[PDB]
């Protein structure tokens, strides 16, 4: 048996390979970007948005974000999902970004997910997979983006429920905000100090 | 097969997150330890990228960037398998690499290193494993970069990688190096890795035998990935 | 491909007939020595089991016995590959296995041991081995055994398993044990066989990656039996 | 190239996994027997009955006994049979039993077995292949049983003239009897002393 | 003889409050570095336990909790002796010790393990040690315990302990192990400690010519406590 | 000379062997618990109770106490104690309790120590010696209990005074209450962070 | 796959072709260097050989030129894998071998050595190796064949052979002995060669497992040639 | 202290019954396994000796058959200590010794060897041990003793020795060497031992700061006997 | 631990140490012989006489024999016996005599033994422990004396019972006679061989 690869950092240029057109690099006809709804995707648009600070409460304007999530039915646009159920056809349920160089801030354009199957038969509340790569980070973080307005969903969810430090769930809960017609969730992430945002190994 | 869950990440095989000698860790580093949990079907799936969408010169860092001449530097190949840990090849896993030109310089706009750009190098590439697990492209060797962790610290000539393959549990990005390079033994960052049987898993070896006369020399790089282990009683995933 | 006759049993792989130490063999021991004969279809054929008439439980001895609860002990689960000596796969072997429970007490008449009986363990199960010779079984760990060949010897924990494949040439029974055991350096019984690199194709090794969180732990233990060798001149078999 | 995996005695109890129901388990709905006749098995109905004694001629009261032979026409019911034959349909041509707790005997009914052919062109006596386990009992001990009003035909056995030691041929042919209107062999096998059933390394 | 304070805990032998392996360690250890303190009669004083409160099967955990029968599992007896730094024994010290069942199952409420519970085995005993600072009860052994450190984490077969003896400078609580346990080698708790030497001095040793015939094995465990210095000159402790 | 045992927490499930009855478990006719006055002890009757908290500020709900202290004389009922005065004999002066799985409350039933003598013919405050045990403990931690109406005393503690950080003297001292006309001192203790609780190396 | 050419001959791992200690190379050695060229379609191209033209007993030297009756000497059986240096197998490979009889005496015009002929023998045969690059071959171990380099030079036993298979730049001629032959070590044209791990690469090694009772003894012997490399980018071989 | 049973005697530390090198044992040697038994209040008592019954000299070989003068030989004093194999001293044990003269001359009718007859020499003597199973005697060192195994086979130098202690279970006979004897190696009767450690336990060491000036010289020799286990819970032996 | 003294045999001359008179030595005054009877001795007289033959059916004529018995109440004259009853003051329970030189015959003076309590509170049948030593001998051997008359005990002696080959339990029941007056039982030791005596690892 063989031993996993160790990680690295993505470094502060990880943009030159994952992004390029942030890095100002047109060499791909088709650039991977954080948009995941197409003309026909199902289901309700939101935008995900948020920033990333560091100890100091500061800001990281080097870090890359992507996500993964189940369509508006719950179920994974991948072959690796078991639940018989047809995927929606227009979505990948990927999407990648990067902080803005000057103000730190991130965004998805997204669909907000459908309720996905548990272990043991049991129902998970809906959520979106969220990783973390930067300059410092020695290897990617993982976490959850769950969504406040589906509170009776939260409080039956068998992954927040596992965390024993109660207090510590919140910083999972994204807050829906409306922008005029839009919907919103704004998820800020604390990789260290008070309200540090839980991690996850998976 | 009725595939169970990804087996645990030995945390042991792997850097950890609070590094002092990696400096900007020091900030970037969770207090509180990660919480463990039982797979679900969000941790065992992962998207698939479709080979249509990719160029012809995606894998060619050599030509993909080309406009009036030839990248300067050392045209060399990189090839490699990419297995789960129980050996099992990784199919149609979505590579990406990026790198600092010969120079070492990096075409980012945060790189103000004196070392010279390249017009003709762009310094990123991509491709899809195939059903091998095999995957293979052409590069400039990337020179050494000098950075500021200490006043006078240097990255060794290196290549990032990112993989993203059939679980999301696998999502991994790493870099590798080239065998011989001296400055592979005071890194900072590739120190973070507490053994040195995984340091050595991050070095590319010189194949010689797959050189190309008068034209490009060649590296083997093998990649590893956690796997899913086989489920025979209770299937718990669901 | 024709083939031929099983390579020849290597006696200095295995016990003697005559083994002073483990007492019941001084009686039960030919005083002659086995003849050897060039073999027959008789000895190249053995017996087809169809899995219609195996069970779902049947190689599941943590549930193929449970009545009104779960067995009591550690939860192991048992797998490896069966193969012949020149490494090819052997398929659709009937692999049979028996042990005691975790209190090294076995359910059967003749076992006035102490240790305690579970209601809920039976101890037996059987299996057959797939195209790769792949085998998997699930059971409770079992405990040392007691017994009488000098007063106070003790079987380190071990499980009986018994093969029936291609060939009658290739019936073998006996019994395999889990790594670490203290016990297994001082047992009579394993120490009939002469090697000791033979004494340890006998040991499960722990198959860390393959423990099944909160559940299950798991042992990995590979089976090699004779092989039979290709002809390509004279086939005097018939 | 391996090395055979080192044999070991089967042991007092090997009932409870070879023998479930002599040991009280029932845990098995199909239960391998001692009975090789079908209700459409070819040939003549026989029964095979005897004791196995120790050095001091005691019989073994905890031996297990497995048979393998060839259906009425001399051909194994095996895929590596190359005869070209066409196998009796309903015939295993395998069989296991153990020896009475109480009294030592052991029994199986089955069929007499026709001619097998031998290496070069020759053809075996009528013969029915048996092994031997048991508590003491390293290894598996092989051996045949001809039969007693087969001797033309055993005169003429590629592997009884292969033993050098002519006085010992007689202990691998079992003597015919009729409890009324059945046949019976009894086949006696005696590990160790006088009279000592020859065993073979096959 | 007049005896002085305790001789100085050698921080180095023991495992640092922080051991970021050890998950739950990282929020319930002290930020601050412990102050040391010269003892005073506080330190160098502890409570007197009688026999007479204690019954004739406190130190039996085969037989203490039995109900309608005995414990499922492998009977074993575990003893050894007591003893200070400097090699005194340890004279009625109270003994408590608590572990699993044979199924690796505590009889605890907060304990969801599959493991089955055993309706004849409570898990916990008591004894306190004689003039020599010997030791002796018998028990159950204890199965692998899975909990969630990382997510397939399972700790070696293990006996919790606790000792109040002479001094309340020597309370001291701890686990030991059994020989040969390949759990041993990658539990994150048994590595807190630093050295190798330290954590051996955890595993109780096989002691094979004290098993009992056709009934219990036997284990060796001796218990190391703080030793008190003798005074000569100057009587500061008070 | 040998080297001390290397201590080991004690685990989630502590409560099994040290306080079977909280664990539901009766196997012992007398169970050590948390009350130290008897009929016949001397002494004003008081009540130390409180809370463990993690550097979260959440408590610990698997926490096990144990408490050391002299009668209300400042002897100890040790062989130990050489003070040659005549110890209450009806104390013990030790307890041991476990904080209560719900709320993480935990208390004591005791009397009120009396000045015990210090090093060099010095006097120290009246304190009771305490120790923690727990899960992600990995060694028992030491602490004292003084009293917020012994300030005089407690100026005076060369214990207190050797704690060369003064602003930390204070989470030492447990506040007087009165619940009606039983003596109730408070005292919570902090693992972690701010107002961390003095533990020493005794 | 796009091939390209054949990996470059590492001239290290074969004997120059000046080597003064084999007398008759002095005067059949070039003086120039050999002129390394980049390949073309003829060096990557070879002729196929139609196994309809083989006889039966082509492959059996111990039958092939029987008239009255067998060969005098040891029957054995040697066979092995054909397979290029990356460790594909070679398909379809003509194999051509030659050798003297058991007396070390050659069936050709220009022997004159004392040894005795075998009018049954004639010492030559050839095969094609099948899809997994297996070939296998039947006859006579050949005596050690004395001859005039130094007056008193002696070959150890050995067998000719020839390989023609996929691309002439793989076009081999050699000769391999057997284990255990003293006269290994002294051998002048074995000599020829560098490398000692090379030697040993001629050495046909006794496979006694596929010996075949009362018939023959057996050595396993593999070869292997140059193999082509992959071609991901431009293809100028054409 | 309620004693149990004797620890079970580890044949393997013992020679076999059946030693062929060993003549004589080819006859005298049963064919049956020994049958082990639970020991009962008969295999744990022995008789008592009372030291009222002994002679002054019973432990002066030197003297206790002296009649006309002393005896011709090698003055040596032979001590040492009697312990149970848990360390305990044997207390008031039977030690009987017996050997030759100093020509290797046994005062035994059936002895015909031409070493010469010492008139003033017996060759016997007893002791009991004392309260720390300290025992001691002086005799004359014995010579060499030629006897009929192989034609020309040589006893070293040795003094039997028999033991009848607490416990019939312990009954032992054996013999002990003198340190740097020649002849010890080549022995049939010492070789019937299968360890060298333990032929080694039969060895008289040499007590140089114990010799007696002008007088004699003194060897050490300690014996181990099986000894009682304790039992803490049960006690089946009555 | 250390372990325990390997064995070695008595050799031919044993009789020197442990019987000086038959090899005409008179060093000692009082020696030990094969008479257990003294003249206080209670219980009947018995004679226990035989002799040890080896592979051949040949009696060793230089072997040495050694009897450990109760006395006629069963009750072991050694500081072992538990069981609390007062042991015959006359009678040592220990003996020792030699084969004959020239016939081979042993033989001792005794009286016959009680029962002995067994394991477990079951009852041994009445039985004498002897050993026997000899050139060719590298352990003593050990074996039971039990007597035919004691047929009802016999069948109940869990030694004896513990022999699972039936047949040889036989050979460890001496046989009563009577010169004249007196009880003689006849018991011959097999070492090899049919009949061989049973011997025991005690
Ligand atoms: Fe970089
Ligand atoms: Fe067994
Ligand atoms: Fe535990
Ligand atoms: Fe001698």
């Amino acid at each position: 048996e063989l031993k996993e690869t160790p990680s690295q950092t993505g470094g502060p240029y990880v943009h030159i390979g994952l992004l390029p057109k942030q890095a100002n690099i047109e060499v791909f006809e088709h650039n991977l970007d954080n948009n995941l709804v197409q003309d026909n995707t199902q289901g309700q648009r939101i935008r995900l948005e948020g920033q990333v600070f560091d100890g100091l409460g500061l800001p990281l304007r080097d870090v890359l974000i992507e996500i993964w999530q189940a369509d508006t039915n719950g179920v994974y646009p991948s072959q690796a999902d078991t639940q018989g159920k047809q995927v929606d056809p227009n979505f990948l349920g990927w999407g990648r970004t990067g902080a803005d160089f000057g103000t730190g801030f991130w965004s998805f354009n997204t669909i907000k997910p459908g309720a996905v199957p548990g272990r043991k038969g049991s129902t998970q509340a809906p959520h979106i997979s969220l990783i973390i790569f930067a300059r410092g980070i020695n290897i990617g973080l993982h976490t959850r983006v769950y969504f406040d307005d589906e509170a009776e969903a939260n409080a039956k969810d068998p992954v927040l429920n596992s965390i024993e430090w109660a207090t510590r769930r919140q910083t999972l809960v994204a807050k829906r905000e409306e922008r005029d017609g839009e919907v919103v969730y704004r998820f800020d992430i604390r990789i260290q100090g008070e309200n540090e945002t839980v991690f996850f190994d998976i | 097969i009725i595939w169970g869950a990804y087996a645990q990440r030995n945390t042991e095989d792997h850097p950890p997150a609070y590094a002092p000698g990696y400096k900007t860790s020091v900030l970037r580093s969770p207090k509180n330890a990660l919480i463990s949990i039982a797979e679900t079907l969000s941790e065992v799936t992962a998207p698939h990228f479709s080979a249509d969408k990719f160029g012809p010169k995606d894998n060619d860092l050599i030509l993909n960037y080309a406009k009036d001449g030839l990248p300067i530097g050392e045209r060399v190949i990189v090839h490699g398998y990419v297995r789960d840990q129980f050996g099992r090849p990784v199919k149609n896993a979505l590579v990406e690499v990026w790198q600092a030109n010969a120079s070492g310089r990096y075409r980012h706009p945060n790189d103000q290193y004196i070392g010279a750009m390249d017009p003709n190098f762009g310094g990123c590439g991509r491709m899809l494993t195939d059903d091998n697990g095999y995957y293979v492209f052409r590069t400039i060797k990337p020179g050494p970069y000098p950075w500021r962790n200490r006043i006078n610290e240097w990255r060794p000539a290196h290549i990032h990688f990112s993989l993203i393959a059939d679980g999301w549990a696998q999502r991994l990005i790493s870099q590798f190096y080239f065998e011989g390079d001296t400055l592979i033994d005071s890194c900072p960052i590739l120190k973070t890795i507490p053994s040195e049987q995984q340091r050595r898993a991050l070095i590319a070896l010189e194949d010689k035998s797959n050189f190309i006369e008068a034209d490009s020399r060649c590296y083997r790089f093998d990649i590893t990935l956690r796997g899913r282990r086989a489920t025979y009683f209770e299937n718990d995933l669901t």
